[PDB]
């Protein structure tokens, strides 16, 4: 997507 | 007082994130590297006691400790995160700690590498001049 | 680099001029005091070697040394001047010494009398571990 | 962005206070005299649109606003107080105003006068033009 | 006065530096490329003139000039060496321009290449208005 | 010193 | 308007 | 470590 990790 | 030293350092906080030509065997696509360091000619080891770099949850020991330079971490991965960065003095008095939330962010496939650099201004008002030496050892 | 300290003093200029009725055998409607202190009485003795106030050329040994505490000069006089202070510092390196234009005013009879303060700030960049510890027991 | 103007100008705020020949009629023991100015030599005139001095409330009329220079209060009292002072710009964006607790303190009988001086820096952060000329010519 | 605009623009100095697969006939063994940009995609070209590169004397015309976007040098080399970076601003009045020591270095053929990131900071006190509004559109 | 406070 | 002596 | 342009 940048894709980014899950919080 | 009426008296009072800011003693100002400086700190470098930044990244690399490359594309794999080809992916881990876990699936992993990026390859990076995150650090913290000190501006072109200053040893910051004079001040800092150790940096802990606060990986995401899904690496294992995500808390990783660096107690000398170079303060870095490399790893391979599939996603960006916000990375809690803490630098430590080597002061017994307030403040030991500084934090920083770092955003460690990648980019896609069939754009470029990352290369990000961040820096950061550090004001200490009045420490002990024990400490304050290191500081300027810098 | 950085390796910054700046260090800061304040200081307070200051001066009475009260008028004199009835004038002196030599003329001198006036009688005034200048000085020049730290505020909420912190002992500048510290890191002041001297102060030097310049008085107009009427004045005999117009060239004035405070080098002890008080640093003040009290006198009579019929006129008001620009009065140049040098307060010298128990430095061993530049600066050794700063210059205020000091203006030494009057009012006359009939318009109250003068009770003036003037701020000034001081900032050492860089000083030595010596003379550092005078300025913030100052 | 990431770009920035920080425009700081000087302010000064002080209080005169002695003890009267003899009291009022009310028997009001102090004259004192309050104000906020700029340093030699300025002229806040361009960018102050009006200062406003809060006296205690056993004062007729206690808020007393001053749209120009001087800016004080002339008064007679019993008692110090704090006095809250509002300086109020001709700038039309945050911030329009600023407050200063000024301690308004007297000295017992049997003692000296009082001429007290306090110094305050104001930065404005990335501010218009307009406002900025008007901080410029002060 | 006392008052004063204190305007900051920030800078990108940085540069790549690969081992080429074959040596260029001229024996040339590098490829690398040095620059100056503004942070986060900042249009430095607002308040920059131009940009002066100057090359070691080995090459042909070792001084290099970009007065438009992007400021940078692309060539084929041996070694690495000092870098004097001159970059000139929209200024009319004094500094007109403001110079860096680039380190442009080279890594070895069996080691990563170079992908290295400067930053600096500018600081221009009191500029005049016109220039201003271009520093502060960057 | 008496502050009315 | 007051006495300043002067240089 | 590596070359250099000698000055
Ligand atoms: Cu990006
Ligand atoms: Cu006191
Ligand atoms: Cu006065």
């Amino acid at each position: 997507k940048a894709p980014r990790k899950q919080l | 007082m009426a008296s009072s030293c800011a003693v100002q350092v400086k700190l470098e906080l930044g990244h690399r994130a490359q594309v794999r030509k080809k992916p881990t065997v876990e699936g992993f696509t990026h390859d990076w590297m995150v650090f913290v360091r000190g501006p072109e000619h200053s040893n910051i080891q004079h001040f800092v006691e150790k940096v802990v770099f606060h990986l995401h949850e899904s690496f294992p020991r995500p808390k990783r400790v660096c107690k000398d330079p170079p303060y870095k971490v490399e790893e391979s991965g599939y996603a960006g995160f916000i990375l809690p960065i803490e630098v430590y003095f080597k002061n017994k008095e307030e403040p030991r700690k500084v934090r920083f939330d770092y955003d460690l962010f990648l980019h896609l496939e069939g754009h470029p590498p990352v290369n990000h650099l961040r820096c950061e201004k550090l004001t200490f008002n009045n420490p002990t001049e024990d400490f304050r030496r290191k500081l300027l050892k810098a």
